[PDB]
DNA sequence: TGTAAATTTCCTACGTTTCATCTGAAAATCTAG
DNA sequence: AGATTTTCAGATGAAACGTAGGAAATTTACACT
């Protein structure tokens, strides 16, 4: 059925990045001075998710890394993957050479170890910095300035940073932006047409003989092409897909897999999420199950019943209010603020998701 | 009733049931590191009394027996270390396989951790050496635990590493490099009724006498354990407990088995707070007669003074408590309450009358 | 001089609850020829 | 009708809360030279 799935992994990097000839131009060339050695231009790339971002860059470092194979260095990290100040510090203090005992410094300190790592070190130096929203979410702005002040305050590196918002350059009120939008790239949702190409050229590597017809790529792609043309949408429906058509032993794939695998693929994003919820918003969630196209009201009321057939003390309805949105982001509920004259401005609210795998995997928890 | 069997099946045992698999593909492995020079990790994951540490002992132990008798095998080291036993720390584990290793001169406490990795190559040059891991997802949960790994698996003396965890996620515990850098995962599927009533049937016929069990006893336990459980130590204890009874005439029916339940589930807290770190105990009566935390360090201190003794922080305190509960003796609460001045933790005490006949009896017999 | 781990010392930001202010079109009332 | 006045049912804002918990600082115990 397969012969490398591993071909179809978010991990793989492929010989081109079709569609993203603009934005491979603009960063290489846009990076070029680190060949006679000398500091280029910070670059803040924004984009949905899936649009390539972190691809192309790790890319194009790969490639200027041989292409120059001059001395320089750089430094991918995930911030989401890091979670935590100290961690990206002790990464950056260690890519530099620098050993930092795992506990005993503090952030602060940190800096100042930091601070010498880099004037010490004679290697131009690209740091990678990959969904920031991560780290400067639920952690502070900080980082950035003081990373910022880090290579102006000694005379030098290089940034990138990858985010996914609009909104996100609007928190950097300080010199903060002024020195990173130096270069600013966009990375746009790809077509259908563009994602039935980057499918096709994966797809090859991938599977068997006629074991996938064009069908099942052109929808694969017209799929992932509706909700926010995403790219890894469009792999995992396609490697799922395969995989499906693979535990029902047989040698092909058929359309009926691929709708198949987009459930399947909810089913766990959401099993996922309902399962890491408070016990108070799974609470609130429960309710509008046993609701099932109803009013912020209505609901607040079933919940306090559930706390009650189940002893444990309610929450205000002030917090159900905002419960309530917060599931909306999540895309387990669907909540929107009505306007009707004499029944009140309410949040319309209902399911997105189905409602056994909201269940299943609520009774998994309790 | 013939105990020999019941506390050290390593040494009865010449085989493991249901197992066969597991242990011949790391012997594989492990051949074709000493004919290859060839490295390999594997990480051990399933509940609690699957054979996870059994089956290691095993191959441990029976490749001790091995490099006596080949001779190939001669100048092969090997570590077993338990990352609970120890300390649950970096510092702590790392000392204890320098120790076989190198030889067994070793500082636990002032060196620079990196200086027993390179203590370790130094005891090893080359000459091949094997290390086994139990309950690693302590070492892991702690700050560096899965940076020491990836400096281990992935370094220069060739070592082969063996980790077993009781925590099944603990691959979301660990870091893209030491995950990357893993050898596979070998997952010990727990047992069902009939692999139980087997197992259960060769301890019945090495340390017990025939006649005393019959069949559909063994089938009875088995039943019971089995059914959404797992676990071959209970199992094998549960036996014992009936056994233990049944020397009456004996014949070991129904009843023999009931008892040795309730006799299991309540006999476990007696000595689960016997053997509770010396302020833990002072702390746990401190919540029986107040469930308010800030509240219960009060008369925690005041124990403390009444024995001569350092009180710890109300920090530390509230830790000692948040970590009682990680232990599942007590349970917290927390209650928040907005403009009304929220924010208090709360601690319940399971069953606060029996765990205090249990605090109660373990400081008496202390004294005598 | 050093390091790793355990505990103590500092300090606030966290998840709410309470209090207070807004919202916006339906419907029920009024308006005047 | 058209033009108002309510009237509903919850949204949206903001303050007050006081310690639980995270991060720095100190202590503990050592090691090496
Ligand atoms: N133009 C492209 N060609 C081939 N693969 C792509 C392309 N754009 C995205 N991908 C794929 O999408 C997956 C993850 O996408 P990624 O670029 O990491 O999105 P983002 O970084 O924007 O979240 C990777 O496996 C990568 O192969
Ligand atoms: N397959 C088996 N054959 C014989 N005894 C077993 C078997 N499985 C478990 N036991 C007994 O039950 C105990 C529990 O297994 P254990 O080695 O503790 O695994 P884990 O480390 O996962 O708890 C073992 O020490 C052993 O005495
Ligand atoms: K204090
Ligand atoms: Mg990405
Ligand atoms: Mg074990």
């Amino acid at each position: 059925i397969f012969i490398n799935r591993e071909y179809l992994l978010p991990d793989y990097i492929p010989d081109e990045l079709p569609h993203r000839e603009d934005q491979i131009r603009k960063i290489a060339s846009i990076l070029a001075p680190l060949y006679r050695e000398e500091k280029p231009n910070n670059i803040f790339i924004y984009g949905l998710t899936g649009t390539g971002k972190t691809a192309v860059v790790k890319f194009v470092l790969s490639k200027l890394h041989k292409k120059f194979l001059g001395k320089f260095k750089h430094v991918y990290i995930n911030t989401r993957q890091i979670d935590t100040p100290y961690r990206v510090l002790a990464d950056l203090l260690e890519s530099l050479d620098v050993k930092v005992p795992f506990t005993g410094l503090s952030i602060a300190e940190l800096y100042r170890r930091l601070v010498k790592a880099v004037r010490d070190y004679g290697s131009q130096v690209v740091i990678v910095l990959d969904e920031i929203d991560a780290f400067v979410k639920k952690y502070n702005d900080d980082i950035l300035y003081k990373l910022s002040r880090i290579n102006s305050e000694v005379n030098k590196i290089s940034f990138i940073g990858i985010t996914n918002d609009v909104k996100f350059v609007d928190l950097l009120d300080p010199r903060v932006k002024s020195s990173l939008s130096e270069e600013e790239i966009i990375f746009p949702p790809y077509n259908a047409e563009e994602l039935e190409d980057i499918l096709t050229k994966r797809a090859q590597m991938a599977f068997k003989p006629g074991v996938l017809p064009d069908n099942v790529i052109k929808l694969c792609a017209a799929l992932a092409a509706r909700e926010h043309g995403d790219a890894r949408r469009a792999l995992d429906l396609l490697r799922v897909s395969g995989e499906i058509a693979e535990r029902m032993k047989d040698t092909k794939v058929k359309e009926e897999y691929v709708y198949m695998a987009k459930e399947e693929i909810e089913r766990d994003r959401v099993r996922d999420i309902i399962l890491t919820l408070p016990f108070h918003s799974k609470l609130v969630l429960m309710a509008v199950v046993s609701i099932s196209v109803s009013t912020t009201g209505a609901v607040y009321e079933t919940y306090l019943n559930i706390c009650k057939k189940l002893g444990v003390e309610a929450v205000t309805q002030r917090r159900v209010s905002d419960i309530i949105n917060e599931l909306d982001m999540v895309g387990i509920l669907t909540a929107k603020v009505v306007n009707r004259g004499r029944y009140g401005k309410t949040k319309e609210i209902g399911l997105a998701v189905d409602k056994n795998i909201i269940v299943r995997s609520l009774i998994e928890s309790d | 009733k013939n105990p020999k069997v019941f506390i050290d099946p390593l040494s009865v045992f010449k085989e493991i049931p249901f197992r066969e698999d597991i242990l011949r593909d790391a012997a594989i492995a492990i051949r074709y590191f000493v004919k290859n020079e060839v490295k390999f990790s594997n990480l051990f994951l399933g509940l609690t009394g699957t054979g996870k540490t059994f089956v290691s002992k095993y191959i441990f132990n029976e490749i001790e027996e091995v490099k006596k008798e080949d001779e190939e095998y001669k100048d092969v080291k090997q570590a077993y270390v338990n990352c609970r036993e120890v300390g649950g720390t970096p510092q702590a584990v790392l000392s204890s396989l320098a120790g076989k290793l190198t030889g067994f001169s070793v500082p636990k406490h002032g060196i620079n951790l990196g200086e027993y990795i390179d203590k370790i190559k130094n005891g090893t040059r080359n000459i091949r050496a094997i290390i086994y891991l139990d309950e690693v997802d302590t070492l892991v949960k702690r700050r560096g635990g899965d940076i020491v790994l990836y400096q281990l698996l992935r370094s220069d003396a060739n070592i082969s590493v063996i980790m077993i965890s009781n925590d099944i996620n603990v691959r979301d515990y660990m870091e893209p490099r030491v995950l990357s850098s893993l050898g596979p995962s070998v997952i010990f599927k727990p047992y069902d009724a009939e692999q139980l009533k087997f197992i259960l049937s060769k301890y019945a016929e090495y340390g017990l006498i025939k006649g005393t069990y019959d069949d559909e006893i063994l089938s009875y336990i088995a039943a019971i354990s089995a059914k959404e459980h797992g676990d071959a130590r209970k199992a094998v204890n549960l036996l014992f407990r009936a056994a233990q009874l049944a020397s009456g005439g004996g014949i070991i029916r129904k009843e023999h088995v009931d008892k040795a339940i309730v006799d299991y589930e309540q006999e476990r807290l007696i000595e689960a707070v016997k053997a509770l770190p010396f302020h833990y105990k002072l702390a746990l009566r401190s919540l029986i007669e107040s469930e308010d935390v800030m509240s219960a360090h009060k008369m925690y201190t005041d124990l403390c003074n009444k024995f001569k003794q350092k009180p710890l922080s109300y920090r530390r305190f509230s830790d000692i408590i948040s970590e009682l509960d990680m232990f599942g003796i007590v349970k917290i609460r927390i209650i928040n309450r907005g403009r009304a001045g929220g924010v208090k933790k709360y601690a319940l005490v399971e069953d606060k009358e029996k765990v205090l006949r249990a605090l109660n009896e373990t400081f008496e017999d202390s004294i005598s």
